[PDB]
Order: C-alpha cells, then sequence, then structure tokens
C-alpha cells in the first residue's frame, strides 16, 4: 500500500566539493541514492516530491576528518505490503513448487501447498500454468492474491501470497 | 522408471480406439522429426518399396511393446530389436540390414507416448464440453478441425472458437457466485441487440466459412443496398428503446471490433497463420 | 528403491542366489520386473561345482541369453552337436549337450572347441523355421545366443 | 538508512499484542501510527494514497523533474528514463507498469471526485484511511466480497456499503 512520509537522511560531504553548487549537488546525491532503494523498516520508496526544493539546513564539520555532515528532511511516496492484505498481481513465472507474481516493485512467491488443489499445474500446456476447468493462470495472467508473510532482507523484501480463499485466483 | 514418469498421469490405460490414435499421432510426429532421416533411407534405398511402411509397422510395434508390455528400452534393443531392422535382399540376394531406428528414438517414443498420454485429457475435455454444448445442427467447422487436431494448440483453437461463437450457451452451460466479468459480455449485449443483423449483413458466417476453407470463390459476399452508417443509424432512430449505443458512430465501432472477433475466432485463419510462420518465418532480435 | 528391497531379500534368503528361477520362485521379484531384469543379471558359473548334472545353477545364466529363450539356445546346442538321438522335448539331455559342448570333461583333441562348431550351423534356416512354427522375428537373438556361446559376456 | 521523524523508544518491560503488522486487524505499527507529527513537530494524519492518487502523484512529480532538468521547455518509458540510477529506473518502471495496468481512474477530476466522496461523508468520517485506499484501489463490487477482502469493514456496519460501491463504479471508466 502507497503512503506518504515525511524522512530524513544524513549526508556526508567531501571537502573538495565545497563549492557555490554544494546544494543542488546534494540535492542530486540524495535523489540517487533514496530513489528506488528498499529499506525493510519502510518498504520501498518510489518518489521523492518536490525534489528540486528540498531544504538541506546549515552542514556540520565532522571534527578531525572536515567532511561536513548535513541533515535532509523530505517528503516521499513509499510502498510497503502488510500481512494479511489482498492485492492484485501479475504472474511472472510458473514453477511446479509454484508461480512468481509482481506487485510493483515486489516479487511475490506463492507455493502449491497455498493454492486450490483443482489449479492443477499443466506442465504439457503452452505456455505451463495452474489450470483448471474454469481457470487457467499463467504467465501475465491477473491474478488476485492476498499477502500472508513477508520477510525482510538487508535491501530486499519477500512476500508470500495466497489465493485458496475466496474471491482470489484468477481475476 | 515408468511410474516416476506416469506418476503425473492419473489415466493411462486408454482405450482401443484412444490407444490406435496414439499410434497414429505417434508415427507422425516421428515422420515429421525424422523426416531427413526417411528421406535418406528412401532416396539411398529406393529400391525397396515401401520401407516407411514397414517404419510405421515397427513404430506401432514398439509402442505396442512399450504401453501393453511395459518394456524398458534397453530390453526391447536387446532382445527384440529385429523389428527394429528390416533385413533386405539386394538384386543379389545378399542379406542387408536396414537400421530403422535407434535408442534414442525409443527415448522419442517414450516422450511421444508420455505427450499423447497427456494431450488425451485435453481433448477428451474438449469432446465432453462439445457434448454438453449438444448443437441441434453438428458444425461442419467443429468436425472438420477437430478430425485433424494434433497439437494441444489447435484443441485451444477449436476452445477460442467454441467459447466465442456460444458464449451465451456456454455461459449457460456453466450456470447449469464469483462475479467474475465474462471478456464476452459486450459481444453477448451486441447479439442481443439491433445491430446484430447488420453485422450478419456484413457477410454470412457459414458462406464466409466455406468460402475460406475452399480457398477459392464459392459465393459473393452481397453488399447490403444500404451503407454500415445508412442503416446503423436508421435501426437507432427507430429502436432507440433497445439500441443501447449513443451515438451512431459507437455503434459503428462495436459491429467494426465484433467483426474483428468473429475473424479472430476463426480457426482456418489461425491455422493457416500458424502454418505460414512455422514454415517461412524468420527470426529478428 | 526396488535395488534395495531385492538386495535386502537375496541377503535375507541367504549368500547368494543360485539360478534366476529362484528371482521367481523365492518370491523375489514380480513378473515383468523380471522379464526386463532378466537377461541383464548373472551369475558366475563354476566348472568346479558343475560336477553334478543336478546342479540348480543353469550355465545359461551367466550369458545374455533371456531366459525365455534358454530352450532355443539348447536346441541350437544339440544341432551343433549333430544328435540326433535327443528329441525337442528330453530338457535332460539338452542339459548334458550343454555340459559337454560348454565344459567337456575330455578335452578336444584339436583346438577347435565345440562352442567353434556353432559357426557351421545356419542361422537364416533356424530363424525360417521359427517364424513358421510360432511366427518369431529371432534372427538376431539367435545371433546373439550363438555370440554368448563363444564367449560368455565378452567385453562391450 | 533513511531516520523517521519518531525516535526515542527505549527499553521498558511491558510487551504488547499491538506491535505485530497485521492489515486485518488495522495494526501497522509505530512508524504507520494514526498520529504523525511533520517537520514542525505539529499533530499530523496517516496519508495512505490509492492507485489512482499514488499514479496521479508520481506521474505529476515525474514530469515536474523532467521539466526542470530540460530548462522549462508524457511517454510512460521516457518519464522512467529521465530518473538516474539502473536499479531506480527499474523500479519506477514496474511501479508504473503495475499503476497503469490496475489504474481504476486515470483523470484528475474523477480522483477527485472519488476522495471527495470518501472523505466528505457523514459515514466516511469514522472509515481508517487504510480502509479508504483498499476500497478505492480493488475495486470490490459487493458488500459480502469487500467484507471478505477487508475484515475491518465488517464491524463497520454504520456505512452504506453498497451505495457507495455502486457510486464508485459509476464513476469506474468503463
Amino acid at each position: 500500500m502507497f503512503f506518504l512520509k515525511d524522512l530524513s537522511l544524513i549526508l556526508t560531504l567531501h571537502p573538495s566539493y565545497f563549492g557555490p553548487q554544494m546544494n543542488q549537488y546534494l540535492r542530486e546525491k540524495l535523489l540517487t541514492d533514496v530513489e528506488g532503494t528498499c529499506t525493510g523498516q519502510f518498504g520501498y520508496i518510489v518518489t521523492v516530491l518536490d525534489g528540486m526544493n528540498i531544504d538541506v539546513g546549515k552542514g556540520r564539520i565532522i571534527p578531525g576528518s572536515g567532511s561536513a555532515e548535513f541533515e535532509v528532511k523530505y517528503r516521499a511516496v513509499v510502498w510497503k505490503p502488510f500481512k494479511g492484505e489482498v492485492v492484485d498481481a501479475i504472474v511472472s513465472n510458473v514453477s511446479p513448487i509454484g508461480f512468481f507474481a509482481d506487485v510493483g516493485p515486489l516479487n511475490v512467491f506463492v507455493s502449491t501447498r497455498l493454492i486450490p488443489d483443482n489449479l492443477v499445474y499443466n506442465p504439457s500446456n503452452s505456455p505451463p500454468a495452474y489450470m483448471s476447468n474454469d481457470e487457467l493462470i499463467t504467465k501475465g495472467s491477473k491474478v488476485r492474491l492476498k499477502v500472508v508473510g513477508t520477510r525482510t532482507d538487508v535491501n530486499e523484501i519477500y512476500a508470500i501470497g495466497s489465493i485458496k480463499e475466496d474471491f482470489l485466483g484468477a481475476i | 522408471r515408468f511410474q516416476a514418469y506416469r506418476k503425473s498421469i492419473k489415466n493411462y490405460k486408454l482405450s482401443d480406439v484412444d490407444y490406435s490414435n496414439e499410434r497414429d499421432w505417434i508415427v507422425e510426429q516421428l515422420k515429421l522429426e525424422k523426416r531427413d532421416f526417411l528421406q535418406h533411407l528412401t532416396q539411398a534405398h529406393s529400391s525397396v518399396a515401401h520401407l516407411e511402411e514397414k517404419f510405421e509397422a515397427s513404430v506401432k510395434k514398439i509402442v505396442d511393446f512399450i504401453a501393453i508390455e511395459s518394456f524398458e528400452v534397453p530390453f526391447i534393443w536387446n532382445h527384440r530389436r529385429d523389428y527394429a531392422l528390416h533385413t533386405y535382399n539386394d538384386d543379389s540376394n545378399n542379406t542387408i540390414i536396414v537400421k530403422l531406428l535407434n535408442e534414442d528414438d525409443l527415448w522419442r517414443i517414450v516422450q511421444l507416448d508420455l505427450d499423447y498420454h497427456s494431450i488425451h485429457d485435453k481433448k477428451a475435455a474438449l469432446s465432453s464440453i462439445y457434448k454438453q454444448l449438444d448443437l441441434d445442427v453438428v458444425d461442419p467447422t467443429y468436425e472438420e478441425f477437430f478430425g485433424s487436431a494434433r497439437t494441444l494448440s489447435e484443441l485451444q483453437d477449436i476452445d477460442d472458437y467454441l467459447t466465442f461463437n456460444y458464449s451465451s450457451q456456454v455461459k449457460n452451460l456453466t450456470a447449469v457466485m464469483k462475479r467474475k466479468y465474462s471478456k464476452y459480455a459486450i459481444y453477448d449485449r451486441i447479439r442481443q441487440d439491433a445491430i446484430y443483423p447488420v453485422v450478419q449483413s456484413i457477410a454470412n458466417i457459414s458462406q464466409m466459412r466455406e468460402n475460406l476453407a475452399q480457398s477459392k470463390r464459392l459465393h459473393q459476399v452481397e453488399d447490403p443496398i444500404e451503407s454500415p452508417m445508412d442503416m446503423i443509424a436508421d435501426i437507432m432512430s427507430t429502436e432507440k428503446d433497445k439500441t443501447t449505443f449513443i451515438s451512431s458512430e459507437k455503434a459503428y465501432q462495436a459491429v467494426k471490433q465484433f467483426f474483428s472477433e468473429q475473424l479472430s475466432y476463426e480457426p482456418f485463419i489461425r491455422k493457416t497463420i500458424r502454418t505460414a510462420f512455422q514454415s517461412f518465418g524468420v527470426i529478428n532480435i | 528403491r526396488k535395488a534395495a528391497g531385492l538386495i535386502q531379500s537375496i541377503q535375507r534368503i541367504g549368500s547368494n542366489l543360485v539360478n534366476r528361477a529362484h528371482l521367481i520362485t523365492e518370491q523375489l521379484t514380480s513378473k515383468t520386473v523380471f522379464l526386463n531384469m532378466a537377461s541383464f543379471v548373472y551369475i558366475v558359473f563354476d566348472p568346479d561345482v558343475e560336477r553334478n548334472p543336478q546342479g540348480e545353477m543353469d550355465l545359461l545364466d551367466s550369458t545374455r541369453i533371456h531366459p525365455e529363450d534358454y530352450s532355443l539356445a539348447r536346441k541350437m546346442a544339440a544341432d551343433a552337436l549333430d544328435i540326433e538321438d535327443i528329441d525337442d522335448d528330453d530338457e535332460s539331455a539338452m542339459r548334458n549337450a550343454i555340459y559337454e559342448m560348454v565344459f567337456p570333461r575330455s578335452p578336444p583333441k584339436d583346438e577347435d572347441d565345440l562352442t567353434f562348431k556353432l559357426d557351421e550351423l545356419i542361422l537364416d534356416d533356424y530363424a525360417t523355421e521359427l517364424e513358421r512354427k510360432h511366427q518369431l522375428k529371432k534372427r538376431s537373438t539367435l545371433q546373439i545366443i550363438k555370440e554368448e556361446l563363444q564367449s560368455r559376456y565378452r567385453e562391450i | 538508512v533513511s531516520t523517521s521523524t519518531v525516535g526515542a523508544r527505549r527499553r521498558r518491560a511491558k510487551q504488547q499484542v499491538d506491535d505485530e503488522e497485521n492489515a486485518t486487524l488495522l495494526r501497522l505499527g509505530p512508524e504507520f501510527a494514526l498520529k504523525q507529527y511533520d517537520h514542525d513537530g505539529n499533530e499530523h494524519d496517516l496519508i495512505a494514497l490509492s492507485l489512482s492518487e499514488s499514479r496521479l502523484l508520481i506521474r505529476e512529480a515525474l514530469k515536474a523533474r523532467s521539466r526542470a532538468r530540460n530548462g522549462g521547455v508524457i511517454d510512460d518509458d521516457e518519464l522512467a528514463k529521465v530518473t538516474s540510477g539502473a536499479v531506480a529506473n527499474g523500479v519506477v518502471k514496474k511501479t508504473l507498469d503495475y499503476l497503469n495496468t490496475f489504474a481504476r481512474f486515470k483523470d484528475e477530476e474523477t480522483c477527485t471526485a472519488v476522495d471527495q466522496l470518501l472523505h466528505n461523508s457523514s459515514d466516511c468520517s469514522v472509515l481508517h484511511p487504510f480502509e479508504i485506499a483498499q476500497l478505492s484501489s480493488l475495486g470490490c463490487e459487493d458488500v459480502d466480497e469487500a467484507i471478505t477482502l477487508i475484515p475491518s469493514l465488517a464491524a463497520k456496519k454504520e456505512v452504506n456499503l453498497q451505495r457507495i460501491l455502486d457510486e464508485l463504479n459509476r464513476l469506474e471508466d468503463p
């Protein structure tokens, strides 16, 4: 789910960049170091609002190392999945152990043990799919799934979905 | 090994008709795959008549062994290779051995029999679906393309054609509730709407199918006495109560898209395009 | 799984298997599995134990010849010996004929063993006779049998 | 890396059950609590975003940045290529693809009307912003379906759920 959050970043600048263009350079450095990153605490930062008018304040010189430390506060759009949430998805891969879907930047893996039994995996089909009499879910097929668990990594998030309840599966 | 191969196969023991169909499909698959080998054998050994007929007989016998008698490949190759080679005598009556098959061909036999056992369930499902449709008149296109159906792609084409041209009937049979939106609901509305007669008047479906199958003109597409815009606007004005369209241009676009869907779901166009691409297509990156 | 169960059953029964038929008699396997695996598993024959004619350890069990073709191998051996006294149903005489052919009590005076005389037999005639009697294409099988008699398990 | 405006949170002895993330229970954790603080420390509400609002905001910000980088002189692929960073480019491409392929409302005025309906409504004055975002995003059609997908709305039976759903379906472009 997408949100607006007020975040802050600590930026350290080498003395070789102490020029008139210091502020703009700090802005592009912030944009390059925040746009697209993935933090387990917050999720995924997709964009920074008002990216060219961010206040940086006054940097403090670190005693003994010369480099200046800047405290940058900004508002950004953040997306983070939650346990027990039902969202739309697009299937990216089909495999005997289960199928992998994509919910924005997040890639969700659904095991066969969380798939209804009638959706038997068909490897002979082109492309291979988990199909039933009235349902056929393959690569590129819209699916509505509920996120059950989320795994936190260093700079990545792994989520597990399920389609075993009602109003789920193919859409 | 056979148990591992057949673990996913719930229904294995086919009927005699299905067994013969499997043998024919396997023979055709090998002939398509080993066309170069068969051609070289026929060209080099042109003196012997119907070498490929003996090849088909040997393939049928090998399939019989593997399926009915459950014989592993090395046992067949070490104790039944007499069937796999045809000993003919030349004009000098010298005994010449002709290695019709190799062990790799027996592995191909196993893979092909597994493939046909897989597609047999799909073809039975399509047959059951058609029987549930229970058409008053048997669709000639259905029979013509089902008789020549070999690949699962053609079975999928049959399914798409049947579902498109009987969307209301298929939906009723499903009914005979999760609010999944039928992608053919708009086309069903067009069928129910007063503009569907115009879609008929564009061209006769049966005449179109006959002309396409013949590949030459059997009937001439008769142009209606009034223009598409004229007829659409006239019917909209005279049936404002039932014409769900807002503007005549919207009805025109709906008729065009319905005709496009009708043409797209025609199995013959898809089959011809697939054959052309498989024969003369190129690869670009 | 099947090999593990088979070796466990063999170990429980005894130290070794006597002959291929015991794979069926001792309930060691089923029918189709035995038929498939029959020729690919063997027991090393030993002329020291051959002394008793009643030896259950068949000599053909140390060859690629299928157990279903042991009678055919015996018939070919009788054909090579050129002994017409034995009919086609005296299996004990066929066993003694194989005993003499492969392990004669008296070594041959010349260097041509009795197994060499199998080359004088015409395989095409026997194949045609078999195909007429029971509709069997077994000429390659007869060739393999002759090869096995000429050398037991030649390296391939 | 980035630090939230909420700090402190030192050691204690009590342990609470409203700490684990759960969408059904509407327990979003401390950093996503209902009450937030801005850079001035004033009171602030949690700001959820539906796919329509998120798409509008991301498109506006990206096109503003693209215009600024060109000296103030539409395609999603070009707009994604505007950003810097190959991984960032891929992430924004994936987000844009998701938003485009599931955009219920691609028009500013439709989204504005939807937000006005979901905010100014007397029944919706109690609705959690997460519930509002889920309703505007999933595009549910039935009261039972919405309740099954959103367990929180089951306990809120003072909501004109069916007519609001029909209003959303009407506003949804067919």
